[PDB]
């Protein structure tokens, strides 16, 4: 939260003073060409004008949407890595070498093109892709074009990518059956790792939907109370008022979002953290030890 | 457009008319079904025992005391009738009798409808309430009579707009 | 202009309904009166009248459907839409009437001829339940005579 | 809704007035209920069902020869209907609902049953398989108790061969397959040998909980006749009998449950 | 001329309440004569809610009252925007007093089942008849605010 | 113009499916209290707070009628067709997801009480499956009041 | 001009359809729940995992309708029918899609409830499939978002 | 200019469609399982080959959508409408595909479920099923994205 | 002028309808094998045999639909709407004729598998019944090919 | 002008009907005579008389819609609108004869394999129902061969 | 001009209806000749009655369709306008007609024929039913011919 410069559905005063100020418009609407000029960027959260601002909805969409597929790469990664740690552990054939290696480079390029073009476009300030032409440059899955590009050698970059998961697909599934039948069950993995890995990465915009759902539930919230305070500042209204938005935030804010957002946030553990790891099994193991007595 | 302009260039006396006679016709099947609901249960006690008759009797009255109004309510209308000019045929004040007639005959047999539905399935159970005891009819009687309100309800209501109708 | 097609649909309406619903209260009694047979033959014709007596509402059908047709002629008088709506909502509302009546009729006798086999003593019940049946074709008689009565501009 | 007054309600009437006038001389209350009953001939299918009832078991008791002239003595039309041995069991096949299933069930004839136990499991398929054709007619709340009925009927059967049937090749696969919650949960019931285990097995059920209590009475029983007496003993829900409903079996339930209670009466 | 949906909706604001209000107060009914059969005393107070139900026809009805008199052509022009408003105003009164209705003539017909059964849930059953009842109430609210607007 | 005959008709049919999804919840919420209070009395007090949260989409439904009531004022400024129709379609979204939740909630409530005497645990599951249903209804009404919001500017 | 009847009448269908499927889900969930609980206390909370499930579908799809809502500016551009086809397109595919997985939820749901007496290794297997179920809703998701982003860019 | 109107409905009518013949198959699949894994929990996991299966028909219909929404550039030509009704119609064949097969799967995996219960020597008979039910998914995918093809006028 | 919106149509007509036709031909063998899956797995090798007949005709559907599809090249020739209402009613009329014997091949598969289970000597009979609906497949697919080629005789 | 609008359409759906009818007499023949050959397997090659009879509704379905396709060709002459109203209304005669045909030969044949496995003194005899249902369908056959023939009588 | 397009419908019509009423009736002919085969299969020679009424009403129908076709000469006597409605009238009421004669045709013998085995001598009673039934389709196919040329040729 204070990550999101959003305490209580309010705004409140940043580490610094003001990130974006109104271009001119000492009496000039806000939107205008002018818009507002920042003079620099706030550090400890967003800028505060943007979120109670009428352009509050795409910018944080934005933000929101780019944040979740970034945790996603990350979350997809650092499982993917637990493999071969797990395979070291205990001490796995040569199947590591010859399955999760391919598994953990195919989808790790295949989100790499995304994650870099929005890292680009984040970095280079490329406002000629936004959230949308970054999607399109994706989008075209054939040669050619590549007008709007901001990637130097996104061109054959784009190329590369595409011969290295085609190529991909085979490596993740024959080795361990080459292996099996050098020595002397893929069917589960075959198929199945392919669309998972697609439904994982898709799965990640539940934690900005959850967000955005949150946010939008505080602002109504707080909304609603500031109607209150404001033309019905008699006492009575005021003492009601408060009570409801007390009533509300115990109800939605309190326990109904915290539950889903728990909720959500096992599912995404479960669904891909643990997809490249655990493997399921086992039992626990438990002495006499005064179990029922204790 | 064109579609549009026909629409609103339909007859209003012909809407008119046909919200009067549905008003009677609406009543008077809404009562009838009432009847038979209670006459089937009166029938039944009376197999049963013959002592109830007129315990029995109230409902079919009650049921056709809403073909009774009805009957009025079409009486009126009839009368809210007019000569209904050539020149004055599409105008303004033709329109809105037509559209109020219609409106009133149309909420008349509605409710007639409901009030003739209830009253009917209210005597079809005290009939039997009475074969199973004599002591609760007086309840029965008195719910049936309440229920009854709705058609006196429509009623007021069709007659109260039945002073919309200015046609020349 | 078809205001005589309008009327002369409403009195085929006035005919067709009102017969409908003679057609189906008599089968419903006769029926009930063929069921009653096997128990009691004596008792056969003591309700066979009641039973046909849906043929009272297809006269009342009939005599309506005669009286629209008797009222519209281009020799009278050029009647217009005014006139042939009036006769075929008065048809119309005749019709129904006598349809809701003949139903409810055809249900009562079906009732009253096992009832009377029951006990002897509901024939004057069954016959004061059959008179307050009819009632509300008596009402919609009259109700179809207002009307067709104003038709006549 | 409307339904009941376009048809049936006369019927409905008479038999609501006759179930409550209602409270040798129980062969005698027998017959009157029989041909009050009779004499009320929608409504003909749930009545055909309702004589079928019985009708399985008068079936069954007629399938025997082996003095089988004696069942004329027990002619009531309540459920010894002439109209409802492999040879003549072909020709009763008809005109019965069970009685087509039971020709494929039970085409060993005595073979399959057997007067000392087969017979009692013939008698509990063609339960079965009446129970099943009456929930088929669904529409309706008798449906719950139908389902009530059924239950307690395999309920009672599996108590039975868990008693001492065991023996008798009733086994846990019996206790469904021959022994005619309990559509879908009847599981619970194979392992329960003991009066303790058939207390826990009941236990699943909390509606069906404290019903067995001591197991003293009712389950003591055989045949059907352990989680039946639960039935009997839970009739007065029977009793309430709301209106606008089909009753006609409720009234049958409640003239056969008088004709019993008289019977057991007999010399005080 | 639009002045048509304006005297329609007044119609049907009293047609589609009446049309819940009967099926409220017949499946109440219903219940009442069966409890009425065994339970002779219960019977006459459980009548308050066959009662609660006709009141949703009264409320009906006067909200329909209100429409017709709105409804005046010769005393001020009654624009489109009048009658769509109350045309809109009537079809939300009649839809929710429907609703409101059959849910408690579905609520009426199991309580007098329970209190036939167990007389100490009466209390109980009131308590939910009347947060039921309460819907045609806000309906009713509506209905005001809607037919208020019709200023211009 | 036209536009106020679709956007008051999008504010009644608003209320008129909040209180028809209401109702729905609420008649299976008594049916099921009924049944479960008739053999333990003590309980039926718990079992009614599934009525009330059925009900809290009743005032819910009101509060977004009276919403759009207030949102159309011709003697303020023109209200031109693009306000009449998201008016509307602020009224029908609302509406409708009043009428689902309330249906959820009822048949939820129903099953809930009827499995309420069996064990206690059902006074926390169903408070918890009529919360997570609620919670629906929250997100229709949130969605309609940005609906109606976005209403306003028109040009 | 009534390209944005049609834009608004898009998310409004949406944000219903959604929550009409999301309520199914969540009805025939707590059926599910209520039947088992009532034998142990595991289903009170261990399977509960469906109620959140389900509105998690509820809320893809409010939050697909408040970005179909913020897409329309008509003070920032004057929408042509482009933009109003566009966004009835993506509201109605985001409803159907929201109500499919709703339905589909629920059946699972509910099933997975029943089968909670059994075995609990299935347990397992029933997330797995709630999981695969619930892939739908997001795919209706993105292909919203797909629409969406290509709706604006209308000539 | 009413090209856009048709051919992103017909985008939309294929997405819709593909998830609901998805969603047919995927509750009669889940219903198998479940019912397989409380019979025999060993073979639970194994037996998720339809209901994996059916999420086969939602990524196809997924990329349709995706390929016609790419095939609308009003920018890069104007959008006649020749284009637009091909575009609607290729999504409606494919969405209808989808459907078909997706509620054909579902009574496959309803029937295999109980078959592999009974006896687990059927499953090649079942994938073998599935995967002939599934060749139709893969024509109307084809068939779509041939129809869809032809967007140069 | 319109003519290529009745051609799409006729083409997605009939290939929805041989898929429909396929589907159920298809689902209708699978319920008829379920059975032979366990009562006789030595024979359910042999029972796949109508599924095959299904996805035959349904590939013969798709055939004719991808015929009728190439047969418009408006570039080539301008498409009248003789063509395009000719092409239309082939579409038709062949996915109306797959579908028909889609759902005849699969309701005789689904005899014919309890057929040869219960004995083996009416697999001869089986295997004719399903070569005399296949022929019904074959006569369609024959006339919407003739009719496709006459769609371009207009001038 | 608009001939094949009309004429193109009946004659698709002609064989459409045709199909459709044998499709469902076809099914039901092959049902029951999977039952008897399961019955009996010597009965199965005799009893496939009614099937193959069946099949004639194909095959006068296929003529009549060659010869509709035939009846129409622009650039031998114009057709009229009659011209094409004619073709049309001769394949509804031939299609909806066919229908009929084929679900009375499908009745009359699922009877007949039960009479025939029953008592095979009246196997041969029964006959005589689908010989009269083949004589009906001949004659709807020449009926539509009558009305098509009238193609060039407009002028 | 657009009569004919009427006319010829109403022909087709005529055809498709008296076939359907044909086929309705004998499918129930054929169930009960069915259902009296093996109990009594010495009467299965003269149960075909039903079987030759459906025949008799096929005939009739298409003798109707092919004399309203006979009519279908463009090459003189302009169509009209009551060319096309008459025949259309005329084509439906003989359809019609058909269809019902048909219907009751097929109960009455199928009733016939599953009351065959019991008093075999009712086959005479049985066959009068019949006739008496199938005397609507000879009374339907006689008023298709009077309204074949009484509003066709009378345009002038």
């Amino acid at each position: 939260g204070l990550i999101y410069n959003e305490f209580f559905s309010v705004p409140f005063e940043i580490f610094s003073h003001s990130a974006y100020a109104c271009r001119d418009l000492s009496c000039s609407e806000a939107t205008t060409v002018g818009l507002i000029k920042v003079r620099d960027t706030y550090p400890f959260g967003v800028d505060p004008v943007w979120h109670g601002s009428r352009s509050e909805l795409p910018f944080l969409n934005s933000l929101k949407m780019k944040m979740s597929i970034l945790l996603g790469v990350a979350q997809m990664n650092l499982g993917i890595i637990l493999s071969y740690f797990n395979a070291t552990f205990f001490r796995i054939g040569v199947n590591i070498w010859c399955q999760f290696i391919p598994q953990i480079i195919f989808l790790n390029s295949l989100f790499g093109y995304l994650s870099l073009l929005i890292i680009l476009k984040w970095i280079t300030g490329s406002q000629a892709d936004l959230y949308h032409v970054m999607i399109y440059m994706f989008l075209s899955p054939t040669d050619e074009l590549g007008d709007n590009q901001l990637f130097p050698g996104q061109k054959t970059a784009q190329l590369v990518l595409l011969l290295l998961a085609f190529v991909s697909v085979p490596w993740m599934l024959l080795p361990k059956p080459f292996i099996l039948k050098m020595q002397h069950h893929q069917m589960i993995h075959t198929i199945e790792f392919v669309l998972g890995a697609v439904s994982n990465t898709a799965s990640y915009l539940r934690l900005w939907a959850l967000s955005l759902a949150h946010s939008e539930l505080s602002s109504v919230f707080y909304e609603k109370v500031l109607l209150l305070a404001w033309g019905y500042n008699n006492i009575l209204i005021l003492i009601v008022g408060i009570i409801v938005f007390i009533f509300a935030t115990v109800g939605v804010l309190l326990v109904m979002e915290t539950l889903s957002a728990f909720l959500h946030a096992l599912r995404l553990h479960w669904v891909e953290f643990q997809n490249k790891f655990y493997e399921g099994d086992g039992y626990k193991f438990s002495p006499f030890s005064f179990a029922l007595l204790d | 457009s064109s579609w549009s302009r026909a629409l609103v260039k339909i007859s209003p006396y012909t809407f008119s008319a046909i919200g009067i006679a549905v008003a009677i016709g609406v009543s008077v099947l809404g009562a009838a079904w009432g009847i038979y609901i209670t006459g089937s249960s009166l029938i039944g006690a009376a197999i049963k025992a013959p002592r109830i008759t007129s315990k029995n009797l109230i409902s079919v009255i009650f049921c056709e005391a809403v073909a009774i109004y009805g009957v009025i309510v079409a009486i009126i209308l009839q009368t809210k009738l007019e000569s209904v000019p050539a020149s004055q045929i599409y105008a303004p004040e033709s329109l809105r009798a037509g559209y109020a007639i219609f409106a009133s005959g149309i909420i008349v047999g509605f409710a007639n409808l409901v009030c003739g539905l209830c009253v009917g399935i209210i005597g079809s159970s005290c009939a039997l309430s009475d074969a199973q005891n004599s002591s609760l009819f007086v309840k029965i009687l008195v719910i049936e009579i309440f229920g009854s309100a709705l058609g006196l309800f429509g009623v007021i209501v069709g007659i109260i707009m039945s002073a919309q109708a200015s046609w020349p | 202009e078809t205001a005589p097609f309008f009327g002369f649909l409403g009195a085929a309406a006035a005919l067709v309904f009102s017969c409908m619903g003679a057609a189906y209260g008599t089968a419903k009694s006769g029926v009930g009166v063929a069921s009653m047979g096997v128990m009691r033959p004596e008792l056969v014709m003591k309700s066979i009248v009641p039973v046909v007596m849906a043929g009272v509402l297809g006269i009342y059908g009939l005599i309506i459907a005669v009286i629209i047709s008797t009222g519209i002629n281009p020799k009278a008088k050029s009647y217009y839409l005014f006139d042939g709506y009036a006769h075929l909502s008065s048809g119309l509302a005749c019709g129904l009437a006598g349809l809701s009546a003949g139903m409810a009729i055809g249900i009562v006798g079906d009732a009253g001829v096992r009832a009377n086999a029951q006990q002897p003593k509901l024939f004057v019940g069954m016959i004061l339940i059959l008179i307050f049946a009819e009632a509300l074709a008596l009402y919609g008689l009259i109700v179809g005579i207002i009307l067709s009565s104003r038709a006549g501009q | 809704a409307m339904t009941f007054n376009i048809h049936g309600g006369y019927l409905e009437a008479i038999v609501r007035g006759y179930r409550a006038g209602l409270l040798t001389i129980v062969e005698k209350c027998t017959l009157k209920l029989v041909d009050e009953y009779k004499h009320m001939l929608p409504l003909s299918t749930f009545l055909e069902y309702i004589t079928y009832g019985h009708m399985i078991d008068n079936v069954v008791l007629i399938v025997t020869g082996r003095d089988v002239q004696e069942l004329l003595e027990k002619c009531h039309p309540l459920g010894m209907f002439d109209s409802i041995m492999r040879e003549l069991y072909r020709l009763v096949l008809v005109d019965t609902p069970l009685a087509p299933y039971f020709s494929e069930c039970i085409t060993s004839e005595d073979l399959d049953d057997m007067n000392i136990e087969i017979m009692r499991n013939t008698l509990y398929k063609a339960y079965l398989e009446d129970f099943y054709k009456f929930c088929q007619k669904l529409g309706g709340a008798t449906a719950e108790i139908m389902s009530d009925l059924l239950a307690f009927e395999a309920d009672r059967r599996a108590v039975n061969i868990t008693i001492n049937s065991i023996g008798t090749e009733l086994t846990r696969d019996d206790r469904r397959k021959l022994y005619s919650l309990y559509p879908y949960g009847h599981e619970e019931l194979a392992v329960c040998e003991d009066i303790d285990q058939v207390r826990g097995v009941m236990e699943k059920y909390p509606p069906y909980q404290s019903i067995f209590s001591k197991l003293s009475y009712g389950e003591s029983q055989m045949l059907d006749k352990a989680f039946y007496e639960e039935e009997v003993k839970r009739l007065c829900l029977a009793f309430e009998q709301q209106f606008h409903y089909g009753v006609f079996f409720a009234y049958m339930r409640l003239r056969e449950q008088e004709i019993r209670n008289l019977m057991w009466i007999s010399e005080c």
